């Protein structure tokens, strides 16, 4: 370590910045969503079995 | 796109260094995350 | 309805005269298509005995444009080759021939050209249809990548020049050439490609067909301004040669 | 023996291209063709599971073969992807014609006229319709026409048998009872 | 600026992607969540096509380029 | 590997071209204004416009809109002004042709008679816009082989249309104006007739249609691989043969054994499209009225498969068997 | 070489028809008839068609069966009913269907 | 073909669908079977309905009493419940005249 | 923290801007109409189903 | 042999890497999905059988 | 408020105008059609009636 | 929000200008239309039932 820093002598900012901040939004997305497709981690149901 | 048009030899020994060192520790999260995994439910 | 006779009825006519009309149809397509090349010959450059079962077409005029003249066909060939450094391999008709020196400098296999007049072709208003860039009024590149100033690299891995100027169509708005400059160890002067035989990328321009040795034996241009149809078949089919020419591994069976 | 004799006609242009030094273009077109006959004789018989789904070789009767296999999906038209490909059939006709007309119009003037140019073409279609592709851009969209309707066509066959089961109308389904609808 | 132009697309196609699998969760079927799919991917890739791709980098340029088409116009 | 030619690598855009012009003064009827597409660029020319507006062009424009308008209309009011219905359907709806008991006679608004009105208002737009093309060809001091392979297909279109019906007696024999209905008028013209396949003009111009398809991709491929000796110039190549036409003839001339020329290909794309409107309009206009069941025809002329086989699925399986039980 | 087959995939293929199940467990035996045995006529006040039959069999065809394969719990209770008015001339139109139609 | 869950193929040879010597040994039945409808739909199934049937069950358009045809027996299969044995066990429902226990 | 002002020396600002809103616009859109696929979290079904 | 560095001499990094980070995260997500395709170690059905 | 005669020396007068004129056409006949569309609002169809 | 003026420092006005424009009539739109696929808030619907 402390020569991760070399890491952007090899690859652009700007095309390392796109890439990571759509995966990141897409992955978010996705894990949220299959999160939702289950029955004991869906929250909106269980709002209102609760009440 | 080759422009750099070959490494040399001592722009490569630093390189191997720094690429064995993100590799070890990698390998170390997995081995724990694995051990946790065996732990909790284990498949042997 | 009723049948003329036994299970003709009108629908066989009309079949029997379609079959009639599409006999003739085809005759005459078939004629129409041996306005070139004919009469036939053998391989030592006599008459053959067979023709074919068609006959030959009558003569059609045509009348050019900017004073040319007139072309009628079918006549005589024109563009025709004269001495060729070609060598039979076998005494009969059916066999290959050797090149007797250098293909690639000859002009033979892959890299014959056609004699074609010795004039450019023009546009509308009789002026040559291809122009280097520099000397078109209001022309720019609006898509893609700029090949100007970009270094070209030979089939073989070899940086032989750089690029200097673009030879457009004006009357289609095309690029039809690309016009290189050789450093002094590869050769002298100005060189150029057809657009079809380049591939052109963010740092270099490539071209395959050929090796950078070879470069310097490109055809060259009369004037700096205007290019002749008969210089443009003899500096494609040098590039086209290449494919077949360039290294003895190419000529080979590819197994 | 057909799959044979096939493979070598393309495999024997490859060699006359290669020695005219010519591109590649017609094997490649003609690899579409042989795609489209491999797909009707072994990838939909296979899939299927048995080598009597094929047609059979005959004149007349390779078109009863056609007729009982569309009317195994009860009406045929509605099947979305033969929509497609008889589009791009007409379209490759209708455009066929339009350049072989041009060409032999530009070409054989009235009697005691001269012979026209590019210029002439392109300036009759702007005049016609208001766009003219031009000499170099005609040949790449009906060569790219042709062969959509070839792949197309292997398509609408493959999903016939072992994708879709019930009558091709009833597919549109989807559509009629989307969520958004009153 | 054409690789932005096929970036700018191809963000419309994973937008497309997903409102498929977002409307199957909801109740949807395929097909009618992969037509609302087709439709997100083409309009709004089109659309930052044209608008992301259209601020292209100029930066002193711009201006002078602009207060001169401002010069155009007064005498049109 | 090699550069193939379906894309441009860079594009260059320069003043836009207003056309040639002669002593008939085509500029007077020309519109100004020209656009510029890069995206279409890719693949063939980018500038857009200008168009040349006369009379024929005008009165086809205006005729036209009329009939899609009837139609449209027609089909909006038939679903009680209800948009999103309208868009709901859209693909089902139609404008139906007359009721067979009214025969070449005018039939109700409601039953046929706004069908007639617009197939009229079709009818002159048509004709309009073949004269246009004639006109142009004769402006331009051209051929008219652009005319003449229009009525080709203007051929079948009046015989689907305007001969066939009169030749039978009824205005119910008509075309349907929808996208499903019209397929569905496919379906049931071929089995009211028997089987259109045994129809041997129907065959040949199922010929001629296979024929121009393959003509294309063999003249698009060969054209496409000798763009690299300037072979898409093929008015220079036929005014002056280059090597382009001398390797294109000679590669088919040793793959099948004879080729063409550079203008005659020309003349075999021409006849193999013109030729499918003209034999399927040939076939159209011969049933009903001469040949009423064409498997009973082929019967008759002998040329009918026969099957030794039986019928029945119990004569090769078992129901049991065909569900696993 | 005709074209003539039927399409199906193997998994609905092996998926029976739901109600075959529902049958089965509504179904029994007859009970043959012994030697003079009582009649359902002759134990309540019934409708001609269904009045020869037995009390066993008169038992088993009304409620084991009529009112659970249609879903109608008192059928043939109250003999006013428009319900058992439709219901005992569906009696004879399925006696007919089985006899006439075979 | 809805109805019956097969298609066109099944009971027909499509290159001819008039000729008699083509049809396969199904669509004779189902000839029977349209005759059967037309019979039991004017004789049976309208008759009573119009003198019965409640204001709530007579449809959109024209009060109309409901009729049957194929699928209301078949319901997209090739036979009524796959051919279960339905009527083995209900000699009742079998024939018109007298039960027969035999 | 103190220093991610220098994001814009490797972000052009109209892009990001542009991307950016057309981004937060759809997301809320997206939220709106989810809570409205619901039963519990219906606000136009809870009026019909209070008065 | 001793060192092997001697590699990246007939290599270029920027590819290399690219090439490591997508199969990297392809091989993971496919492990973690298959997974989750299997009764005993399913992780989210496991705490709706838990409850 | 007193200075929105400046739109003019944004957006030409000639392109707007046309604009307009169809925004409001379509708009209009969208509406009228959308009242022929009901049963209450349909004039034709309560003339009918009331005679 | 004292320097907010500075937006068209950025931002070309006409582009903004009919992005806007087109935007908000678009939305307005929706929002009419979404109100009347429903039961309670459809003034059409209503103006029949008290009648
Ligand atoms: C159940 C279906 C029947 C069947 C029923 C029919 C019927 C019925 C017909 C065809 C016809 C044809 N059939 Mg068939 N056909 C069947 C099966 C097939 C199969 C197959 C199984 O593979 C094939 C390849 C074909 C193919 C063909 C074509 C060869 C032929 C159409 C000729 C033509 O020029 O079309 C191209 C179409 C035209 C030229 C139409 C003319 C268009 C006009 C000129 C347009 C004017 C402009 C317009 C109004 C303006 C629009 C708006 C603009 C944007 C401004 N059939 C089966 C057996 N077939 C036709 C024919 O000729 O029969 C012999 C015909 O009528
Ligand atoms: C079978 C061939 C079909 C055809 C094709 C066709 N027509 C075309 C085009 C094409 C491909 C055009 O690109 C061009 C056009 O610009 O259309 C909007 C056009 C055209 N065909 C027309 C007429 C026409 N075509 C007809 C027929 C047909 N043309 C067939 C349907 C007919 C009839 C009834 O037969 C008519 C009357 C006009 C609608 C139009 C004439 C072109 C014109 O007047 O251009 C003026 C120039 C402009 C400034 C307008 C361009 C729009 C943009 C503001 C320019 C910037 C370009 C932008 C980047 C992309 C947008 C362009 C898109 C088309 C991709
Ligand atoms: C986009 C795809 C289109 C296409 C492309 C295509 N085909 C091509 C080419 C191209 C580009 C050629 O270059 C090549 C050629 O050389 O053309 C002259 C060719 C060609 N495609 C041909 C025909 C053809 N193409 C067709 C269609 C199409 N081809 C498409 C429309 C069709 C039909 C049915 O529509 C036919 C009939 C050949 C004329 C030709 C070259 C094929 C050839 O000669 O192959 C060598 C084989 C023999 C000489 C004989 C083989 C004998 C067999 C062993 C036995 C016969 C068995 C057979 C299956 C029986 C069938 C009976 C039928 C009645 C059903
Ligand atoms: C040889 C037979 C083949 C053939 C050839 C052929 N077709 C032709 C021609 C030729 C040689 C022409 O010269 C002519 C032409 O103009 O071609 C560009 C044409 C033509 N063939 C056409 C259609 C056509 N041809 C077909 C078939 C075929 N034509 C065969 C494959 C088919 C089918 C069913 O396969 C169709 C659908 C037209 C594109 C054109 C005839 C133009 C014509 O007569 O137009 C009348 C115009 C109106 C209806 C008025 C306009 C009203 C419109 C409803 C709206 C406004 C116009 C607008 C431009 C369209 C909408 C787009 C919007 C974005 C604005
Ligand atoms: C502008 O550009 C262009 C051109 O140009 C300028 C062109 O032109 C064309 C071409 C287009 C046209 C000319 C238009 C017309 C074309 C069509 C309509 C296409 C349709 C074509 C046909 C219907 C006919 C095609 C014929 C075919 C496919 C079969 C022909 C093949 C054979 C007869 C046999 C092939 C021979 C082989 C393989 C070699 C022999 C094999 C051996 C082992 C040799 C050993 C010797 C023997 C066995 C004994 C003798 C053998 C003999 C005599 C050979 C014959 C065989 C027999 C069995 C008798 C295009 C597109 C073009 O865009
Ligand atoms: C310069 C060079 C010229 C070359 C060009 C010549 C082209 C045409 C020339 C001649 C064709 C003559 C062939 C005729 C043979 C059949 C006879 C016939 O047409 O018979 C019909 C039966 O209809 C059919 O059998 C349907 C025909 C389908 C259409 C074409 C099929 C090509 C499909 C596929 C191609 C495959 C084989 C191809 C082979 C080419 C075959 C034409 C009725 O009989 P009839 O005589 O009308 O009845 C009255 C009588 O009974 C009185 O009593
Ligand atoms: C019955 C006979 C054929 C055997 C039966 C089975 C195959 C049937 C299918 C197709 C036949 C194509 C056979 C063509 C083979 C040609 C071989 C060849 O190469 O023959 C040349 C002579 O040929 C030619 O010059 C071209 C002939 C025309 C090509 C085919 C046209 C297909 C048109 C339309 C489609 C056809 C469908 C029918 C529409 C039915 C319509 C009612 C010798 O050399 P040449 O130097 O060119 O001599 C000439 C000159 O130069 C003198 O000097
Ligand atoms: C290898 C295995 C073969 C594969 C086995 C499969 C069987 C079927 C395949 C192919 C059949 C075609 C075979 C014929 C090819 C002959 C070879 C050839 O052509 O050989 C030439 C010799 O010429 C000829 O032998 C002339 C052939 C005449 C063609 C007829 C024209 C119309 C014909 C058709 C019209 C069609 C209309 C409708 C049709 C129905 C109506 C016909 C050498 O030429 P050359 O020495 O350079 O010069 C001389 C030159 O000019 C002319 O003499
Ligand atoms: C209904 C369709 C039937 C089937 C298709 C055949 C008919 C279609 C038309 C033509 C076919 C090709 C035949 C003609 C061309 C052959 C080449 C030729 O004539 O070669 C000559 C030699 O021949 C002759 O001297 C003529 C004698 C020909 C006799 C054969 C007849 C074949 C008849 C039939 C085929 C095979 C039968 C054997 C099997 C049984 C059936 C299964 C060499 O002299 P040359 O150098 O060319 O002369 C120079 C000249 O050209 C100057 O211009
Ligand atoms: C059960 O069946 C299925 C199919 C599901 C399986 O699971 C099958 C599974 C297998 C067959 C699995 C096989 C798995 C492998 C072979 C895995 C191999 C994995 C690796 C070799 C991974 C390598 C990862 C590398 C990483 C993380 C490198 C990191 C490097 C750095 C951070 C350093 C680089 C940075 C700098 C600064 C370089 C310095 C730069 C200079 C300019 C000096
Ligand atoms: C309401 O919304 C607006 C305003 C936007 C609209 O206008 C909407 C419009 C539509 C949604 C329109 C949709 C239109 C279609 C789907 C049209 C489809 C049309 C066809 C498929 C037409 C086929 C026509 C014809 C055919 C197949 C063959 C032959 C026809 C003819 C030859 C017709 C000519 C008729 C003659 C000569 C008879 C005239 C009578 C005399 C007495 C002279
Ligand atoms: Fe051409």
């Amino acid at each position: 370590m402390s020569k991760f820093y070399k890491i952007w002598l090899i690859f652009d900012p700007r095309r390392v910045f796109v890439a990571q901040g759509v995966f990141l939004f897409l992955l978010a997305a996705m894990i949220h969503l299959v999160l939702l497709s289950t029955e004991h981690f869906n929250w909106f149901e269980l709002a209102a079995a609760n009440a | 796109d080759l422009s750099f048009t070959g490494l040399t030899d001592e722009q490569a020994q630093e390189l191997h260094s720094v690429y064995m060192s993100g590799l070890w520790l990698f390998s170390a999260v997995a081995v724990v995350a694995h051990l946790a995994t065996f732990i909790w439910r284990p498949w042997f | 309805e009723e049948t003329f006779f036994g299970n003709f009825d009108l629908a066989s006519l009309s079949l029997w005269l379609f079959y009639g009309f599409f006999a003739l149809l085809i005759y005459y397509l078939q004629t129409e298509n041996m306005r070139e090349g004919y009469p036939l010959e053998d391989e030592d450059g006599n008459t053959a005995a067979n023709q074919g079962p068609f006959p030959l077409p009558k003569e059609k005029t045509f009348k050019l444009q900017h004073g040319r003249g007139e072309l009628t066909l079918p006549g005589e060939d024109v563009q025709r080759r004269d001495n060729l450094a070609l060598r039979k391999t076998a005494h009969g008709n059916g066999f290959p021939m050797e090149p007797t020196g250098d293909p690639m400098l000859d002009g033979v296999g892959p890299a014959s050209w056609s004699k074609r007049r010795d004039v450019p072709e023009l546009d509308a208003h009789g002026h040559p249809k291809i122009v280097p860039m520099s000397a078109a009024e209001g022309f720019g590149v609006s898509a893609g990548t700029d090949p100007r100033g970009l270094p070209v690299m030979a089939g073989d891995g070899e940086i032989v020049g750089l690029v200097s100027d673009m030879w457009i169509d004006e009357a289609e708005q095309l690029v039809r050439y690309l016009e290189l400059e050789l450093d002094p160890e590869w050769g002298d002067g100005k060189r150029l490609v057809q657009r079809q035989m380049v591939r052109i990328k963010s740092d270099r321009v490539k071209v395959r067909s050929i090796y950078g040795k070879h470069f310097k034996n490109v055809p060259k241009t009369k004037s700096p301004n205007q290019v002749t149809l008969l210089e443009e078949d003899k500096i494609m089919a040098y590039y086209a040669g290449g494919t077949l020419y360039a290294d003895e591994s190419r000529l080979e069976p590819q197994l | 023996c057909a799959i044979g004799a096939f493979v070598s006609w393309a495999l024997r242009e490859v060699e006359i291209c290669r020695k005219l030094g010519m591109g590649y273009h017609v094997p490649f077109a003609f690899s579409v063709a042989i795609f489209a006959y491999v797909t009707l004789v072994v990838f939909r018989p296979l899939l299927m599971g048995a080598w009597g789904h094929g047609f059979p070789y005959g004149i007349w009767s390779h078109l009863d073969w056609v007729s009982n296999t569309g009317y195994a999906y009860l009406h045929f038209h509605y099947n979305p992807a033969h929509m497609l490909a008889v589009t791009f059939f007409f379209t490759t006709t209708l455009a066929l014609a339009l350049h072989g007309a041009l060409v032999l119009s530009a070409a054989n003037p009235p009697k005691g006229e001269e012979v026209k140019g590019p210029d002439n073409e392109d300036t009759f279609f702007r005049d016609f319709i208001g766009y003219s592709i031009g000499t170099l851009g005609i040949h790449r969209v009906g060569l790219l026409l042709a062969l959509n309707a070839g792949f197309w066509s292997a398509v609408c066959i493959i999903i016939s048998g072992p994708v879709w089961t019930k009558g091709w109308p009833e597919w549109w389904n989807w559509w009629l009872e989307m969520p958004i609808w009153p | 600026d054409m690789t932005c132009t096929i970036t700018c697309w191809g963000i419309g196609v994973l937008l497309g992607i997903m409102t498929t699998v977002g409307l199957m969760v909801v109740g949807w079927s395929f097909l009618q969540g992969a037509f609302m799919g087709v439709l997100a991917w083409l309009i709004v890739g089109g659309v930052l096509a044209v608008a992301v791709c259209g601020k292209d980098n100029a930066e002193q340029i711009r201006a002078e380029m602009a207060a001169a088409r401002e010069r155009v116009r007064g005498a049109t | 590997p090699e550069y193939q030619n379906i894309f441009t690598q860079v594009q260059v855009q320069g003043p836009a071209e207003l056309g040639v012009d002669n002593e008939n003064n085509l500029t007077e009827e020309r519109t100004t204004g020209t656009g510029f597409s890069q995206l279409i660029g890719w693949i063939g020319n980018a500038q857009l416009g200008p168009i040349y507006l006369g009379w024929f062009g005008i009165i086809s424009l205006v005729t036209g809109t009329l009939w899609f308008n009837i139609v449209g209309f027609n089909m909006l009011s038939q679903v009680g002004y209800s948009i999103p219905e309208f868009i709901r359907q859209l693909f089902w709806l139609a404008l139906e042709p007359p009721s067979p008991e009214y025969g070449l006679r005018m039939p109700p608004l409601d039953d046929g008679g706004w069908f007639i009105i617009a197939s009229f208002f079709l009818l002159v737009s048509v004709i309009s816009w073949w004269l246009r093309t004639y006109q142009l060809a004769e402006m331009h001091k051209m051929g008219k082989h652009v005319a003449w392979a229009f009525a080709a297909a203007i051929w079948l279109f009046l015989v689907l249309g305007l001969f066939r019906p009169i030749l039978m007696g009824s205005w119910s024999e008509a075309v349907p104006y929808g996208i499903f209905p019209h397929l569905d008028w496919t379906t049931a013209f071929s089995i009211r007739y028997g089987n259109l396949y045994y129809n041997p003009f129907h065959a040949l111009s199922i010929v001629f249609l296979y024929g121009s398809v393959l003509l294309f991709a063999m003249h698009g491929a060969t054209i496409l691989a000798v763009t690299r000796f300037g072979g898409d110039r093929e008015l220079e190549q036929i005014y002056d043969r280059g090597t382009a036409s001398e390797r294109a003839g000679l590669f088919w001339r040793w793959t099948m054994g004879f080729n063409a020329t550079m203008e005659g290909i020309h003349r075999w794309a021409w006849w193999f499209a013109v030729l499918t409107p003209i034999t399927g309009g040939i076939g159209i206009l011969l049933t009903g009225t001469v040949v009423d069941n064409w498997f009973l025809w082929a019967v008759e002329h002998n040329f009918a498969p026969d099957y030794t086989q039986d019928y029945g699925y119990e004569a090769y399986t078992t129901y049991d068997g065909f569900l696993g039980r | 070489g005709t074209g003539m087959s039927v399409p199906e995939f193997v998994s609905d293929l092996d998926t029976p028809d739901p109600t075959i199940e529902v049958f089965l467990a509504s179904t029994s035996d007859p009970v043959i008839p012994e030697e003079g045995a009582q009649t359902a006529g002759e134990a309540y006040e019934n409708v001609d068609p269904v009045l020869a039959d037995l009390t066993v069999e008169n038992y088993d065809r009304l409620l084991a069966a009529m009112r659970s394969w249609t879903g109608i719990p008192d059928l043939l209770e109250d003999p006013d009913h428009y319900q058992s008015k439709v219901a005992i001339n569906m009696i004879q139109m399925n006696q007919t269907i089985n006899e006439e139609w075979a | 073909s809805n109805s019956l869950g097969r298609n066109c193929v099944f009971c027909h040879n499509s290159r001819a669908f008039y000729d008699p010597a083509q049809h396969t040994p199904q669509w004779a039945t189902a000839m029977l079977g349209i005759s059967m409808v037309q019979e039991l739909n004017n004789e049976w199934i309208v008759p009573i309905g119009e003198a019965h049937l409640p204001p709530e069950r007579l449809g959109p358009v024209y009060n109309d009493v409901p009729k049957l045809a194929c699928k209301t027996c078949h319901k997209g299969y090739q036979q009524p419940l796959q051919g279960l044995n339905v009527v083995a066990d209900w000699p009742e429902l079998a024939t018109t005249e007298g039960p027969f226990y035999d």
